């Protein structure tokens, strides 16, 4: 849904493609340490 | 083979009953599923159908708030259809630019 | 308008008398319009239910008025005559029941008695679908996205 | 009486009308001119 | 002219006793929507 | 109340004794059945509202029989009514104006000559019988090599149908 | 929430008695809404296995209207089962013989073809007239609105509406009418 | 007297839906400010109770609270008993209010903490492929790894 | 004054935005059920009448159709099943929460 809208706005048609919804890290240590990158 | 082939059917059936629950909840709040999802996407909320259904079930107040948001976005879209430019864009129709 | 009466022992008197002639409103919204629909912006924005203007183009018995006197387009005249047939068939005009010595119904193009029943409906690709409304009102503005479905 | 797809007025007295869902042609002077629409 | 609790029930007696239970929970602070336990 | 147009009258039950002849003024013969009426009491009345039918209904009994070979509820009904048992209890549709009190005997004088009537009753039990004498089929001939096929029904239905139409005439209890 | 387990489950999976008036409304639309509510799509806890249906009541089924000449050309057809038992009847004759059967068959077609169809159809209730038995007009909850609007008659249009609506043209005086 | 575009009242002379008008943007900004102010003040006072939050994790969304379990169909490379902070959250909701992002919320506003409880191989799933009258029959067994977490606590920041 | 939805049946809802406009907030206090939209609630000579003991038992068809009409369902589900299904039924099923 909304793929063409996202395209004309400048975002990925599928939000899983790129952007902060997928590129950010999905887990880090509670002490504030950065987790290693995901293979994806 | 049926155990294998039933997996994607499970996927589809659950998606269908999620969307049906959501359509019902919206229609009893006064909205329709297509406009609801379009408005939410335009307002930048990526809530998939399963959590939308769980929200509509367990916390109807929050689902009602989401429906209100979607309706206001519909009305902003109608004002924009009247005048695309030459006007102040909708407050919720505004988007965030990332880089 | 004029009212005629034919009335005495062995003698009879026929007489026609003028009557009160109503008039239109003094502010036509759209000048340079030869038909009333164009003078008032009513070309594609009327139906059977909005009978207020239909009551203007009918006789007390329920008869249609002539184009030569009413001053309408041919297309609009046939539009309103079909629409008035629809209204009568729905029964919205009880006072105009013509002259003398059961079922609810609406949106009926043709007459009820004339139509024969379809004892068989064909397959999907050549089905005998049921008519509704008329192609005449097809041009009417449709606020909905889907168009008017005239044949069920 | 006879049924024709296309109708034709044989004489001026023949008059064509639309009755009970179909086109008819009636002539009282020449009844044999009566003509149904198929 | 002010509500404290409502209760569903098969019968009116069950409904009113359940409403009493709800009000008691609300007053004692053991509502299901209470602050979780801090560790 | 007196008779009115369209009204009806309660029927009754009788016992068939047999047949005998009758002769007319013209010398013509007419066979005629005798119908005997022993007790023929009324049993029950209903309202057309209670019944929810097109017309009110009464109940009439037939023959008095042993009070021993019945059910306890039926015997209670017959006692609280006051009359003995009746092996048959039939129903008669009737207008409301013709309401009759229970416990009233129905004698044969309800009818008169020069009158027409209808009669319903159970048929003679022939049991499980053949298609021919049940329905009236011709059957099959006897000679010309008919191999154990004389009184059979023959065919039943077509081949494409692959089944048998309900309501078909075959042997059964007659 | 702060509710008890069994009472909460009961209140969630409870049934409801809805009412709708079919006077001058289309059987198709009213039966469609009734059917969705019978199988229970309207509630967000819908599942086929969970019998979460609701009881429905239609009112004034006799006073329904079709769109078009359907009263004449629509044919309800049924085979009794015997040879020549193929019967066809217009909606008009079928309404005269049984004013409820139209809406009944409509919902029977709208509904899914599961064994729950009969259960839902007996949940549903129908009455051709403005009259209802005591218990089944007592144990109601809500009357949902109608699908379509009723166009008004000239005897119904008040005078102020008429004189506000402008007259369109001036007739010549010399006309019999 | 009548505007040219004027039209009498009929069935479809105007749309079927009711006419609507949006409020003034200045008054609306004032309203936004008032609502945000009161919400921040109330959550600082500590009126709320439980907190349910949505989280994007393992390529999919979940609704979670504190003291609740969650399963994921992959291996994280985390020793059991260890704690982690979940970053992505679509919204957070309490009994009287909710906060949802565009798309997601800020890092400083929330802090979702989850502990690892269990690492397992999934129960044996079977993959059989069969085609008809071509002796095409094949099977395989898979035991996907799966990790169990428990959401231990959620707290929000007054920052807003 | 402009409202998106009628705030009279579940909760009085309002939306709002941060100053930067990156997060939305909703304030949705539930509704208080008015008092006005409510309803109010509802052998002598001798003993042993308190027994009030009446025993009626029907046979299969009548009782099943009676209780089916009373629960608004069909007669089919009421008929018993066979030992096959009775023993295949799991007796101690899992339960959650
Ligand atoms: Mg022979
Ligand atoms: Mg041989
Ligand atoms: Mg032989
Ligand atoms: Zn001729």
């Amino acid at each position: 849904a909304g793929g063409q809208w996202r395209l004309q706005q400048g975002l990925a048609a599928n939000p899983s493609g790129y952007g902060p919804l997928t590129e950010l890290p999905d887990w880090s240590y509670a002490d504030g340490r950065p987790a290693p990158p995901m293979k994806g | 083979v049926k155990c294998t082939k039933a997996r994607y059917l499970k996927k589809k059936n659950m998606r269908t009953l999620w969307i049906n629950r959501i359509t019902a909840a919206s229609q009893e709040h006064g909205l329709k599923y297509p406009a609801l999802i379009g408005n939410l996407v335009k307002c930048q909320v990526e809530l998939n159908r399963k959590v939308l259904a769980d929200l509509a079930i367990y916390e109807p107040k929050t689902f009602k708030s989401l429906a209100a948001l979607a309706s206001r976005r519909r009305h902003e879209g109608f004002a924009a259809a009247l005048g695309d430019g030459k006007e102040p864009e909708g407050i919720f129709s505004r988007v965030v630019q990332y880089h | 308008f004029r009212e005629v009466v034919e009335t005495e022992g062995k003698t009879t008197i026929i007489e026609g008398r003028i009557t009160a002639t109503p008039k239109e409103s003094p502010n036509p919204p759209n000048p340079s319009g030869q038909c009333p629909i164009c003078r008032w912006n009513l070309k594609h924005k009327y139906n059977y239910d909005d009978v207020l203007l239909l009551s203007q183009f009918i006789r007390p018995h329920g008869g249609m008025l002539p184009r030569k006197i009413t001053g309408l387009c041919q297309e609009e005249h046939r539009k309103i005559e079909e629409c008035v047939k629809m209204a009568h068939r729905a029964g919205l005009l009880p006072n105009h029941r013509p002259r003398l010595p059961q079922l609810n119904r609406y949106l009926t193009r043709w007459a009820p008695g004339s139509v024969k029943p379809i004892y068989k409906k064909g397959p999907r690709w050549n089905r005998v679908r049921m008519p509704v409304g008329s192609p005449l009102l097809r041009d009417n503005v449709c606020y909905s996205r889907t168009p008017w479905k005239l044949y069920h | 009486f006879k049924n024709k797809t296309v109708l034709k007025k044989r004489c001026k007295d023949c008059y064509l009308v639309k009755r009970r869902g179909r086109w008819y042609v009636y002539c009282k002077t020449h009844p044999r001119h009566k003509q149904r629409q198929m | 002219k002010k509500l404290i609790a409502e209760g569903p029930g098969e019968t009116v007696l069950v409904a009113e006793e359940e409403a009493a239970r709800v009000a008691l929970r609300k007053l004692y602070g053991f509502t299901e929507n209470r602050r979780p336990w801090n560790y | 109340h007196p008779w009115e147009p369209g009204s009806f009258r309660v029927g009754l039950i009788a016992l068939k004794l047999g047949m005998m002849p009758l002769w007319t003024k013209d010398g013509q013969k007419h066979v005629v059945t005798l119908l005997q009426v022993q007790d023929c009491h009324v049993l029950k009345y209903t309202s057309k509202e209670n019944c929810n039918g097109k017309m009110a209904t009464l109940s009439v009994g037939g023959k008095t029989v042993s009070r021993f070979r019945k059910a306890t509820s039926i015997l209670e009904f017959y006692r609280e009514l006051g009359l003995p048992p009746k092996q048959t209890v039939k129903i008669f549709n009737i207008t409301d104006n013709a309401a009759i009190k229970p416990g009233t005997p129905l004698y044969a004088a309800h009818f008169r000559p020069g009158q027409y009537v209808d009669v319903t009753a159970k048929t003679i039990g022939k049991g499980f019988q053949g298609v021919m004498k049940r329905w009236g089929f011709k059957g099959q001939p006897a000679t010309h090599g008919q191999t154990k096929t004389h009184r059979r029904p023959g065919a039943v239905a077509t081949g494409d149908i692959g089944r048998v139409w309900p309501g078909t005439k075959m042997p059964g209890k007659m | 929430s702060s509710f008890s387990r069994a009472p909460q489950q009961w209140a969630t999976f409870a049934r409801i008695w809805y009412l709708l008036d079919g006077k001058m409304q289309p059987p198709g639309k009213l039966a469609a809404m009734a059917s969705i509510r019978l199988q229970g799509l309207h509630k967000p806890v819908y599942h086929a296995l969970s019998d979460c249906g609701d009881h429905v009541v239609i009112m004034n089924t006799r006073h329904i209207a079709f769109s078009g000449n359907k009263w004449e050309q629509k044919v309800y057809s049924s085979h009794t089962g015997y040879p020549g038992g193929f019967r066809q009847v217009t909606a008009a004759q079928l309404h005269l013989r049984d004013p409820v059967a139209i809406v009944k068959l409509a919902i029977y077609g709208m509904l899914p073809k599961n064994l729950h169809r009969r259960t839902m159809m007996e949940r549903l209730h129908l009455f051709p007239d403005e009259y209802i038995p005591e218990d089944i007009l007592k144990n109601l909850v809500e009357e949902l609105p109608q699908p379509r609007k009723i166009p008004k008659r000239l005897d119904e249009y008040t005078q102020e509406e008429i004189d506000a609506f402008p007259r369109l043209w001036t007739p010549p005086e010399d006309y019999r009418l | 007297s009548y505007l040219p575009g004027y039209v009498p009242k009929t069935s479809l002379s105007s749309p079927p839906w009711p006419e609507v008008v949006l409020p003034d943007p200045v008054e609306e900004t004032r309203h936004h400010a008032e609502v945000v102010k009161k919400v921040n003040e109330m959550i600082v006072t500590g009126q709320y109770g439980r907190l349910f939050a949505v989280v994007h994790f393992a390529s999919r969304q979940w609704k979670v609270t504190s003291e609740d379990l969650i399963l994921i169909g992959n291996e994280l490379d985390l020793a059991c008993g260890e704690r982690i902070r979940l970053e992505k959250v679509l919204l957070v909701g309490a009994d009287n209010f909710t906060l949802l992002g565009k798309p997601l919320l800020g890092k400083d506003l929330v802090r979702v903490e989850a502990t690892v409880i269990e690492k397992t191989e999934s129960w044996p799933r079977i993959i059989m492929r069969f085609r008809k009258r071509k002796n095409f029959k094949k099977k395989r067994i898979v035991t996907t790894p799966q990790t169990v977490l428990r959401i231990n606590s959620i707290e929000i920041a007054p920052c807003l | 004054t402009y409202s998106p939805l009628p705030d009279d049946y579940n909760c009085n809802v309002e939306l709002a935005l941060t100053s930067d406009g990156r997060t939305i907030v909703c304030y949705h206090p539930s509704v208080d059920i008015p008092y006005e939209h409510t309803k109010p609630i509802p052998e002598e000579t001798h003993d042993q009448v308190l027994k009030t003991r009446l025993e009626e038992h029907l046979e299969e068809g009548p009782m099943i159709e009676q209780l089916s009409k009373m629960f608004f369902t069909t007669k089919h589900r009421w008929y018993p099943h066979g030992r096959y299904h009775r023993c295949r039924k799991n007796l101690n099923p899992p339960k959650d929460r």
